[PDB]
């Protein structure tokens, strides 16, 4: 049924004794039910939100559209530059080009990928490049800044970023997306409402959201039209055609929330979100994506940023340790004190990026198919903790002691990727 | 559970 | 002289070495002080890769160089 995409390495599919399904792990001594090619299966009492994602995912898969193209694309970029050589090394390629593999090499493969997406996604996605502004001073999630167009070529880092995004999508890879929740709606082209106010600009928002229900005239006078701030000048806009005009009183105050909300949210951006989607579209069909809420969309792009330590601990294997040795207990030990930022610098180190599947670390993917979270019994005492990020595996030495441990784990996330 | 990993 | 290494966090270490010195021998003086094993080493003065078999004053390493500390934990 290779119309979902053809089987990891390592993998056999039979039939039982009635053609029912299952499937050989030749990697894990094992065998299944579920297609290692799918997420894994959704235990009992998980919430619907949960086992109607992982049908989605299915039902998104599955489309011709959702093809990886016979082949492979070549990305060649350098880790201090991957930004503006991630877009010469994309922004050059058709949409069908790149559709085959990914053969990402950094200067000087698969699970390349995850490194890969993960890394880019904090550069196009920080607001240092004017491409993206942190919403508030408080919450550290983005959206598009309006005043991106002081770069005239400003439009294309969209469409390159548009381009990233869906091509994270496509070949299964995890963006560091922090979005707004007004932006994913947009990419599913539901009606933003003005609820969406709150996580764009929590004090107009409040305003907003105050002269719908209170009173009105004799306390506030305004029109049909906006102000927009754009480089110390200011511009007056219509809301609607003649709106500098139309008044807004006690008996208006439907359709001005229901304009401003339209236009500082979604019209004001018109431009660069227009190039956006032109990009995030040249890979993922829309009428395809639109099968997800905001909410769902959300996950599909980014993952689960929050690591579950319980989780993690239940889901990792061992190779020449008992989930009971010393070395191992310290382990864990040493991640129940890291805080989650710590702990993504750690997962990140080991697998190759900090995002993690909603089904949890129970389908932590590597970069062939699926490869659990691994801790071998490898090295000596005074050498680093060392990793494979293509198999999610760390050969931790036997240390004798606690403090000694965790000082060599700590230097070995820290100067390898010292976030 | 399905057929245990047995003969290879 | 001395000589400075520059691990990939900023943690400048200051050495004490002689151009003699092999850079099989600079490593091995960075463990002693901060336990990562020469063998996991890397060490890069000016984009070059210094290599073992010579010594501290073929790659022109003057006093006060820098050298930036990469660690090969990473497949």
């Amino acid at each position: 049924v290779s119309q979902l995409g053809p089987l990891p390495s390592g993998w056999e599919m039979r039939l039982t004794n009635t053609a029912r399904v299952y499937f050989v792990d030749h990697n894990t001594k094992t065998t299944t039910w579920d297609d290692p090619r799918l997420p894994s299966s959704l235990d009992q009492n998980v919430p619907q939100y949960k086992r109607d994602f992982r049908r989605k995912v299915i039902y998104f898969r599955s489309q011709p559209a959702l093809r990886i193209l016979p082949g492979q694309l070549h990305i060649k970029v350098r880790r201090k530059n991957i930004f503006e050589d991630a877009y010469q090394e994309i922004m050059r390629q058709t949409p069908e080009d790149l559709k085959k593999r990914l053969m990402i090499k950094f200067d000087g493969y698969g699970g390349v990928s995850r490194e890969f997406f993960f890394l880019l996604s904090h550069e196009m996605f920080n607001p240092f490049y004017g491409l993206f502004e942190y919403s508030a001073y408080d919450n550290y999630t983005i959206q598009i800044n309006p005043n991106s167009g002081i770069n005239p070529e400003h439009l294309n880092y969209f469409k390159f970023i548009g381009r990233v995004v869906g091509l994270g999508v496509f070949h299964r890879r995890f963006l560091d997306a922090f979005f707004v929740g007004a932006l994913y709606k947009m990419m599913l082209r539901k009606k933003v409402v003005l609820q969406d106010m709150e996580g764009v600009d929590a004090e107009v928002y409040n305003s907003l959201n105050w002269m719908l229900e209170n009173s009105i005239d004799g306390v506030l006078d305004l029109t049909f039209s906006a102000d927009d701030e754009r480089f110390g000048e200011v511009v007056t806009v219509d809301l609607k055609p003649d709106g500098r005009n139309i008044e807004v009183t006690d008996g208006n105050k439907k359709e001005y929330v229901e304009l401003y909300t339209q236009w500082r949210i979604v019209d004001r951006v018109q431009e660069q979100f227009k190039a956006f989607m032109d990009g995030f579209n040249e890979l993922i069909p829309e009428d395809l994506v639109t099968v997800f809420d905001e909410r769902e969309l959300e996950l599909l792009i980014g993952g689960i940023a929050e690591i579950d330590i319980e989780d993690w601990k239940k889901h990792t294997d061992y190779r020449g340790y008992q989930e009971s040795d010393e070395v191992i207990q310290w382990f864990w030990k040493a991640v129940s004190e890291w805080d989650n930022e710590q702990r993504a610098r750690l997962l990140q180190f080991t697998t190759g990026t900090s995002r993690i599947p909603v089904n949890g670390f129970k389908d932590l993917q590597g970069s062939d198919g699926p490869r659990r979270f691994t801790i071998e019994k490898a090295g000596e005492v005074q050498q680093l903790p060392k990793s494979h990020t293509c198999f999610n595996r760390v050969d931790l030495p036997q240390y004798v002691d606690y403090d000694s441990m965790k000082q060599k784990l700590t230097l070995a996330v820290e100067e390898t990727i010292g976030f | 559970q399905p057929p245990a990993y047995d003969e290879d | 002289m001395q000589i400075f290494v520059k691990t990939l966090t900023g943690k400048t270490i200051t050495l004490e070495v002689e151009p003699s010195d092999t850079i099989e021998n600079v490593k091995a003086k960075i463990q002693d002080k901060e336990g990562i094993p020469p063998d996991q080493q890397r060490l890069i003065f000016a984009g070059k890769q210094l290599e073992d078999g010579r010594t501290l004053s073929d790659y022109n390493i003057q006093k006060e160089s820098t050298l930036h500390l990469v660690l090969r934990l990473r497949c």
